[PDB]
């Protein structure tokens, strides 16, 4: 299973970030609870802030002047159009804007789990460039939850990881 | 070939949503959210919890004048705005106009208060024939009749004494009032109906200074009479009293409307029917809702309405990108 | 022997077109696009295919109502909107006014159809003069003339009977008619042009009750005449009848106006002359293009056009930044 | 020779971003044209965009009211410049937002093409800090294409440049 | 270990909070609120020009010279009209003054006024000019009038006809106001004026008026079912106004020197007045102009931030802060 | 800052960002001159652009219209609370959008001037993962400078560094 360079996964189904892991005792999903949760509430708060900074008050709009008044229809009309093209304006706009902004709101959370893996494993594992790490050494379930949250171990593995990584370099 | 592996990556689903930015267009999303209400219920509904007056086929001035074309029993008290339809079929039915119409119409729009009184009864008037005002252009039940608020005095005795009335304001509301006049054919057709060659009328309150003279002229026949009648209006603070004067073409009031006004409002054009619905932005189409801050359906809205925009998606994303 | 190399970079060349950022001003960038029109052609085109009425010495009051010093051509039947000076040399020859001109400009600034017709002809008062309603401050050619659509009605053989005339619109358009009376000066001169002392003006259709009365009183010279003329107009729809009846001061119809009109405009007040160009968005200064969304050239545009905007420029940076 | 750490290649007129090889075979310049079609792409649609979306209808503007009518001449007047801030305000900042944003996006298409680059390589080549990589093997023409198209194939150099790399003093 | 170097950023104890389109109430250490929220609570001088505030008349009352307003014109020039809530010197006799809002829309902005006076009462030796007097118009609970203006009353049981002119010499646009009495029943038509039947004319250069009394029945206000209904014209320099009239004809006395080079409106306030400047007045008293947004009184005369429905407007211009 | 930095440091005082550095000389901390200028003078024009682009005319707002202009009234009801809206959403939303800009613009620099720490020092330091360094080498505070000054010799300490590297693992 690839990762975020190469697209999203249908089978994270319980977060909108996370983590897929491949191990001699099989594989699997997890998502990261904390940044899906703060992402969430972040989108929300945008979505919320569009629709409730309008202020809305009561209009009636009509039609009350005759056949001798048609200057002031005139300018009511002038005032209704300028004020639909200012609206349509801006809210085609403002959704464009905060369109792309979101989505690379939600570029920059992947890409901030990626690097925070990447300093723990250090040399113990391997770039594979598709969001994925190939560990020099053996990471098994528990090794894989350290990944996870903070808590990677390097010196632990350091040494079998050192074996490992002259044999791939060197051919053998 | 492969290890162990840990990989990071993003949740993807089924959904085919698209919302566009301001570099892509057509970019399929997880999840998204639209911001444009397009749905109205195709009915008339309450405002704000305040039924409007509908007025089937007639008009404002009919209404109130008392058009025999129009139910009188019309027994609205309060309303939010009233809905006449494009062209009512019912308007004055003896030629003529009422005098500052369109902003009679807006002070009407919204009334907290609406009674109709009788003030001045027809026994009033013992040396005036007040049976003999009907006429062919306001037919009921197909024979001749008139206007039911407003009485047509006739000269009695081949006589119209000089009419000297006024009416104090008892009430503790203001009162609408309408009268007048009628613009006769020529000199033979005015000394039948009212025996005097020159006549006014003039009308006095704590504001109205009043003077009317008929325009006697050949003018060409609507429904089917060449004569004119020209109607006025004012509204008579409590305790205040109207004074008429008048020795002929006058068309006197005899019932009046109390009258409490606390907002306005505007007169929508429409022809959707009463749906016994609730809501907070009304539209000659149907209600809408106003929860959204924009909306497609119709710029004549009346109430609370979101922003009237020329636009067919607002779609924000709220979700990932699909692929 | 030297190490192989690979590198990364980006363009650069030799543009020094700038454009401000939010944090940033004056910022050299390889290429940028304006979004701000800022010129104008500096001429008068028609709009949307449709040349414009242009007045050139004469007000709509006066072109209307045939002034003798307006030269005219009316070869125009139709017009999408009226261009007129800040100050027409000849508005009213004699004194007075016209009721609703403000209204009636803007009835007449955008018209579909508009043909001038006779619907009273002059043989149609035999027991008035028609030739001596002519006064002095509206000569031509050095006689004595007066407005060319109307007619002034004088008594003959001292004697002015009352009028009782009426004209059924029996054409498929709306009919534009005006009409006047005249304010005498004092009691000979009512009689004396006249003959009666006391007048009236009765003016009737479906939808229109008018009575008009002189008000024979002393009053400033304008135009070298102390008297007054005020007129009136009405739109009379088709099959419906307009009704006068006069003993004085009445200034009759001669010729009328069939008009059809469709859309709404405005009267442009520009000394600029025309071009015979085409737009969509007309100035008074000149016509300018509306593929931009912004203009900052004129506040009074007729057409569709860009926004206007109290701006200089509006640069969008499209290439990157440079180092020329 | 440079790099992006220092500034433009008035050298690479063929493209936005793009590389510039420099082997024993000779130097020059190439042009990643995914990633500058991709942004020009970008850039055109935020110009349209912002044209496009603008929405206009007829109007006559003109000066219709007499002397007597000041107070509706003064309506007519607090309406239009009223639009004329409205619009004056948001085109300004809109510009200003937007050319911040165009800006911000040509940098991180820059960072990409690097980052891709040194993903590819690994400890096959040294980062130098201006931009450009040094291989610790000879690398062709063709090793600059894999390079560029993707391809880059790292064991075949990995053993001749852990020898670079470790006897390297 | 050792020989370490680190990459950080700034921190402070400012507890100021910013609003992002994300996130609530992040605190930052700098931030600059850019909504004007505060005013002084006076009337102040506009662009250096001090309004016209009047204390207890209005502008009808104030013009036609109702006899208990005191009419101070110690300002030659006002940049605005400072009208209270209940001006108890109106129109004291009962009536009306025409295009009176078009007139104090007028008046708002005047760049040069003077009162001067036109027409003496000397110029009707043949009509009474002492007995114009009514109790709706007491000067001390005595019967008066307006000053500005004169009710001319037959003498000797006689109105001849009045025929006067003016002519404008004083190369300043002047205002002159005028007025026609609508009296009760034939027996006071005639007991005022003696001509059962009369008339006004008034004609200028663009004027040409006709007025007419009309007798009816009225209601009682202030005392008196009579009315009086006010005019009122711009007559422009070297232009004449001529007056014709033989009855109810409520003469001009007084006139005004006009010089007007820009508009205004009238504000309602009960503020007092407080010897400042400002470019920006409420009827709550004068704001700054530096921000673009306010949000104290909709009613602004001025050059003034837009006017919002919100309470707080406040930019991050720090960092973010913990 | 981007899940890195704990950040927050009192003790800088003198400036935006900028570095804490200890070596057997002593310990300080120095802010980085030029990033905070440039950040300063770009949130500086930021707020001045958002102030100065505003339009102001002189307008008059009043209510000056009897009873039988109820219409006209409405009229100007309608375009006064029209342009209320406007602004207040407007206004509202702006400075929603612009404080989030500013605050990532704030984490952009911090995290910009770590790579470029971290560009000149390669395998000459060890990333401690809370956005310090940990030298492989005897970095005094002519050494320092340099790392600040954006002109690290990298050559100078490479032999030596590699050897220390070797003596851990
Ligand atoms: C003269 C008077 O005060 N009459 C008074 C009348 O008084 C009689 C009294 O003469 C008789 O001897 O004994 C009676 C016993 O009951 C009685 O006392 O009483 C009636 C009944 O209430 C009063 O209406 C009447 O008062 C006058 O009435 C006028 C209308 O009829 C008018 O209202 C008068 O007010 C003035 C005013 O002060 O405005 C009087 C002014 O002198 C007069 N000014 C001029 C220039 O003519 C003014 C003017 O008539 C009207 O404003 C015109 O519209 O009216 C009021 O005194
Ligand atoms: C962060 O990740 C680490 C690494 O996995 C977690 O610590 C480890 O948790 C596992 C699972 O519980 C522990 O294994 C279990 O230990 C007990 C004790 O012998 C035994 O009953 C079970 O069979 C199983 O082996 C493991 O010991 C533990 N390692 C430690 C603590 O060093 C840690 O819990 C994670 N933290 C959070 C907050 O999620
Ligand atoms: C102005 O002239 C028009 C055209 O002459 C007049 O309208 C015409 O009026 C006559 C009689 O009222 C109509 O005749 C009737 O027509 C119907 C068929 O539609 C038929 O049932 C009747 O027996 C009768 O003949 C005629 O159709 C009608 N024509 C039009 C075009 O409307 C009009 O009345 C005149 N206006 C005035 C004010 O006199
Ligand atoms: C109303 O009063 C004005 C202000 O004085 C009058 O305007 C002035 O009218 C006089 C004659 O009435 C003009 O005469 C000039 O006099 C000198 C001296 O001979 C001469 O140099 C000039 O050629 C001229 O004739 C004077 O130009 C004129 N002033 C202005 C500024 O127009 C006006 O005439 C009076 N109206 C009436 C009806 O009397
Ligand atoms: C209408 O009638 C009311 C009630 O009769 C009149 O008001 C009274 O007026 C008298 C003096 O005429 C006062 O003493 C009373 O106190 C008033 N009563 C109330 C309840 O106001 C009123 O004047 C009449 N309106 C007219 C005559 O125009
Ligand atoms: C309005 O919203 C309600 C739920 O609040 C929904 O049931 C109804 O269908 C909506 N009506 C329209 C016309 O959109
Ligand atoms: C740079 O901005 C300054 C601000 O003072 C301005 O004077 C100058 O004209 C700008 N540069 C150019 C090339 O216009
Ligand atoms: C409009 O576009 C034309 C054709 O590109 C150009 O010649 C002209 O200068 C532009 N501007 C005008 C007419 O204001
Ligand atoms: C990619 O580059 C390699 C190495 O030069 C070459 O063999 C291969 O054909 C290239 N592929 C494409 C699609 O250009
Ligand atoms: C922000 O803080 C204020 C007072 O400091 C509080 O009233 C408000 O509710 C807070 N906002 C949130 C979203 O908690
Ligand atoms: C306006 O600014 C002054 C100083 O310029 C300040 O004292 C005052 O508090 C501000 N606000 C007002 C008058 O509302």
């Amino acid at each position: 299973i690839a990762g975020f360079i190469e697209g999203g996964w249908q089978g994270m189904v319980d977060g909108w970030y996370g983590y897929h892991h491949s191990n001699e005792q099989g594989s699997g999903y997890a998502a990261d609870k904390e940044s899906t949760q703060k992402a969430i509430d972040g989108v929300t708060n945008k979505v919320n802030s569009i629709i409730d900074k309008m202020n809305t008050q009561f209009e009636a709009v009509g039609r009350e002047f005759n056949n001798l008044e048609r200057r002031i229809e005139n300018l009511n009309k002038k005032m209704e159009d300028g004020f639909l093209d200012v609206w349509t304006y801006n809210a085609e706009l403002l959704v464009l804007m905060e369109n792309e902004r979101t989505l690379d709101f939600h570029d920059s959370n992947v890409k901030n789990l990626y690097d925070k893996v990447r300093l723990q494993l250090r040399d113990n594992a391997k770039e594979l460039g598709n969001g994925c790490f190939e560990f020099y050494h053996k990471c098994d379930n528990e090794c894989m939850e350290s990944v996870r949250n903070g808590t990677y171990d390097y010196p632990q593995y350091s040494e079998e990881a050192r074996l490992k990584r002259e044999e791939i370099s060197s051919g053998r | 070939d492969p290890g162990d592996q840990i990989c990071i990556g993003y949740h993807a689903n089924n959904s085919t949503e698209q919302v566009d930015t301001i570099m892509e267009k057509n970019v399929t999303v997880t999840h998204a959210q639209d911001i444009l209400e397009k749905t109205h219920n195709g009915k008339l509904c309450d405002l704000n919890g305040v039924k409007p007056l509908i007025l089937k086929d007639c008009s404002v001035a009919g209404w109130l004048l008392g058009n025999p074309m129009c139910d009188e029993f019309i027994r609205v008290p309060e309303w939010s705005y009233i809905v006449e339809r494009a062209n009512p079929a019912n308007d004055l039915c003896y030629p003529g106009s009422l005098n500052d119409y369109e902003e009679l119409k807006h002070l009407l729009s919204r009334i907290n208060h609406f009674e109709k009184i009788l003030i001045i009864p027809k026994s009033s008037w013992p040396n005036h024939e007040t049976s003999l005002g009907v006429s062919a252009a306001c037919p009921y039940q197909g024979t001749p009749s008139f206007f039911r608020n407003v009485v047509w005095l006739i000269k009695k005795n081949d006589a119209y004494p000089t009419i000297k009335i006024s009416y104090n304001n008892t009430n503790r509301e203001d009162l609408l009032i309408l009268w007048g006049i009628h613009h006769s054919n020529n000199a033979e057709e005015q000394t039948n109906l009212y025996k005097n060659p020159t006549t006014y009328i003039s009308v006095g309150t704590s504001t109205l200074n009043q003077r009317l003279v008929p325009k006697i002229a050949t003018r060409s026949q609507v429904n089917g009479l060449r004569g004119r009648m020209d109607f006025f209006w004012t509204i008579l603070k409590p305790n205040d009293a109207i004074h008429f004067e008048s020795n002929g073409n006058f068309i006197a009031p005899e019932y009046a409307y109390k009258i409490v006004k606390k907002g306005d409002s505007t007169i929508m054009k429409s022809g959707v029917e009463y749906g016994h619905c609730n809501t907070k932005c009304q539209t000659p189409v149907g209600a809408i809702n106003s929860s959204m801050p924009f909306h497609n359906i119709h710029p004549l809205t009346i109430g609370e309405c979101p922003k009237y925009v020329k636009s067919n998606k607002l779609v924000l994303a709220t979700g990932l990108r699909n692929s």
